[PDB]
RNA sequence: GAUAAACGCUGAAAGCAUCUAAGCGUGAAGCCCCCCUCAAGAUGAGAUUUCCCAUUUCUUCGGAAAGUAAGAUCCCUGAAA
RNA sequence: UUGGCACCUCGAUGUCGGCUCGUCGCAUCCUGGGGCUGUAGUCGGUCCCAAGGGUUGGGCUGUUCGCCCAUUAAAGCGGCAC
């Protein structure tokens, strides 16, 4: 199992050799370094900790500087662990390049979905509106809070609240192209998050 | 299988047994299989 | 008037280690509850906690008579609609015996703030090894 | 229970190991029931006349008898495929049956059992552990049990199948 | 992975027979995992890596307060929020 | 369900159908597993296990219900102040 961290650049399309036209997400994944290897002896589980994008000194603190000094690298914007990887691969301070993947490799893209703020039950939970005419005074409301008997509301009565900004994993995206000199992956279809969003690309669990 | 509170031999070949605290009759004739 | 009342940290609380091997889950639990509560000491004071600390070892070998292994069900409700989970005493003695004894003993402790403090004095281990050697635990017989 | 020539029977606490020419067996019995091992003959002892003991008594006798007879002349369960295009091929340690499915069905024998196939129409299962022989034999019959209309499928050699129109 | 109904194997009680009593196996969209998300206020408050260091005056005593370290905040420019 | 009784509520416990939102039971409509069959096959019948998910859109009527049209793997039956 291989993994890397990139920023979502944006979406475009590419023509396949077949002639078909597919939508792609451009993930730029430059400056991935291996910072720390966690073992069963030390931390109780196997994981490699990858630091992604370089960060100006003044934006880091002494705790951070000490951590990346162990891997002879500069402070890193994003640090994430990958489990299920082979620790024999990965040396501390080693760069992790996008060529760990090849065209046709099936990957799982994990990121934080775009923020929609406070949202009602219609957008947040796909509930039905009440009628818009015929005397209706019910339109974008949550529906009955429940029966009478349990003098209270059950625990999964879906209601308005903050909508996006959740971690999402899209499973089984094909890698379409891998450009090493540009540190670019092209992934068929879309991945969560706004442009510039952190995206964690790892080999498909399935 | 006949599942019924009244389980009893339906012919001479029918044997009444108990499996897992359940009365049943087993028989050469499969129609006579009964469990209580 | 004159009846003695224990003060907090007055009565010497001792560490006991008890082998669960082959003892009925109850029977072990009921004796341990009494030790935790301090019912075996004449200084016993109902509002204070004068009891001892108890380590139980070999909880995986705890006895379940009859068909309790398969038929004694432990329920949990999440408080979500239809959120009732169930485990057999048998499965829980195999996988989470520390949990099995804690449930059993928790039920036999007073259902109050002091009862919740008493539960903190109970250490259960599936195997023969604990890590409370520093507390110099003394073997206790039922 | 008579012990034949070549067999050596030993008792270690409750368990009893039996090592002979055909193979070697280990089976753990209930403790309270005691076994008196002698050079020629084996007499199993029952302490009390309680329902539990009456049952275990006959079982300890039966299994020990089966174990000893097991390692002597060996156990043989014979099977007989019926129906057009029903055959069995032996290739390596795998018994490959073609019994009318779109896929072929294959069996790899456990430790101490053999599946030699004289003719394509019949199968024979050799072994010393009678229950291991019985199970594998049943598992092979389980693939296509005999149907009641034309009698097609895998049957035991002595088996009597009920027939219909 | 373990099971339901069910099917068996070996097998006595009950010289036979019998899937069951001891003992083995098969066996469901169901159970427990696997998959996705939250999650140590899990007060049982866990773990790993890294950073800062043992200051001053008091308090008989325990402790107290008052400059700081690493670090954080106020305030300000903002949006991907 | 049709009822019996008159125990809470007459200084008010809003009553049918629909909508919205469901949630629960299993006596299971579909899908999964299975026994018997007057089970050749394809279809079925009947019983057992099974509540994970699923279980349509119209015409008529305030309707519930029901009939009908056209689908569907299926168009389940009940409880939650009908
Ligand atoms: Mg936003
Ligand atoms: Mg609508
Ligand atoms: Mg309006
Ligand atoms: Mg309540
Ligand atoms: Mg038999
Ligand atoms: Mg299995
Ligand atoms: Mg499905
Ligand atoms: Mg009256
Ligand atoms: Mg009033
Ligand atoms: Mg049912
Ligand atoms: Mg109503
Ligand atoms: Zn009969």
């Amino acid at each position: 199992t291989k993994g890397i961290l990139g920023r979502k650049v944006g979406m475009t399309q590419v023509f396949t050799e077949n002639g078909e036209l597919i939508p792609v997400t451009v993930i730029e994944a430059a400056q991935n370094v291996v910072l720390q290897k966690k073992t069963v002896e030390t931390d109780g589980y196997e994981a490699v900790q990858i630091g992604f994008e370089d960060k100006r000194a003044i934006l880091s603190n002494k705790p951070e500087q000490g951590h990346v000094a162990k891997a002879n690298t500069t402070p890193k914007r994003f640090i994430r662990e990958f489990r299920d990887v082979n620790l024999d691969e990965y040396e501390i301070g080693a760069e992790v390049k996008v060529d760990v993947f090849a065209e046709g490799d099936i990957i799982d893209a994990t990121g934080v979905s775009k923020g929609k703020g406070f949202q009602g039950v219609i957008k947040r939970h796909g509930q039905s509106r009440g009628p818009m005419a015929h005397g209706s005074r019910y339109h974008r409301r949550p529906g009955s809070m429940g029966p009478v008997a349990p003098n209270r509301v059950f625990k999964n009565k879906l209601l308005p609240g903050r909508m996006g900004g959740e971690q999402i994993t899209i499973q089984n995206l094909e890698i379409v192209k891998v450009d090493v000199e540009k540190n670019v992956l092209l992934v068929k279809g879309n991945v969560p998050g706004a442009k510039k969003a952190l995206v964690q690309i790892k080999t498909a669990t399935k | 299988m006949k599942v019924r509170p009244s389980v009893k031999p339906m012919c001479e070949k029918c044997k009444v047994i108990r499996r897992k605290g359940k009365v049943m009759v087993i028989c050469e004739n499969p129609k006579h299989k009964q469990k209580q | 008037r004159t009846t003695y009342m224990a003060k907090p940290g007055e009565v010497e609380r001792k560490w006991y280690v008890i082998d669960a091997t082959g003892v009925s889950l109850g029977r072990l639990s009921s004796e341990v509850a009494s030790i935790l509560r301090g019912k075996n000491k004449p200084q016993f004071t109902p509002h204070i906690d004068t009891g001892d600390f108890v380590i139980i070892i070999n909880a995986g070998k705890i006895g379940l008579t009859g068909k309790k292994a398969t038929d004694k069900i432990y329920y949990r409700h999440s408080q979500y609609p239809g959120g009732l989970k169930s485990r057999t005493a048998g499965e829980m003695r195999t996988n989470n015996p520390e949990k099995l004894l804690e449930l059993s003993i928790k039920g036999m402790l007073p259902k109050n703030s002091l009862g919740r403090q008493l539960f903190k004095k109970l250490h259960v281990y599936g195997g023969s090894e604990h890590e409370h050697a520093a507390q110099q635990p003394e073997v206790y017989e039922l | 229970i008579v012990i034949p020539a070549g067999v050596t029977v030993t008792l270690n606490g409750s368990t009893a190991t039996v090592k002979g020419p055909k193979g070697e067996l280990v089976k753990e019995f209930n403790p309270e029931i005691t076994i008196k091992i002698e050079g020629n003959e084996i007499n199993v002892s029952r302490p009390t006349d309680n329902k539990n003991h009456r049952a275990l008594h006959g079982t300890t006798r039966a299994i020990l008898n089966n174990m000893v007879v097991g390692v002597s002349e060996g156990y043989e369960k014979k099977l007989e495929l019926i129906g057009v295009g029903y055959r069995a091929q032996k290739q390596g340690d795998k018994l490959v049956l073609n019994v009318g499915y779109s896929h072929p069905v294959e069996f790899v024998a456990p430790k101490g059992v053999d599946i030699e196939v004289p003719a394509n129409t019949q199968v024979i299962v050799k072994g010393y552990n009678k229950e291991h022989v019985g199970e594998l034999a049943a598992n092979i019959r389980a693939v296509r049990p005999p149907e009641p209309y034309k009698g097609k499928g895998i049957r035991y050699e002595g088996e009597h199948v009920r027939r219909k129109e």
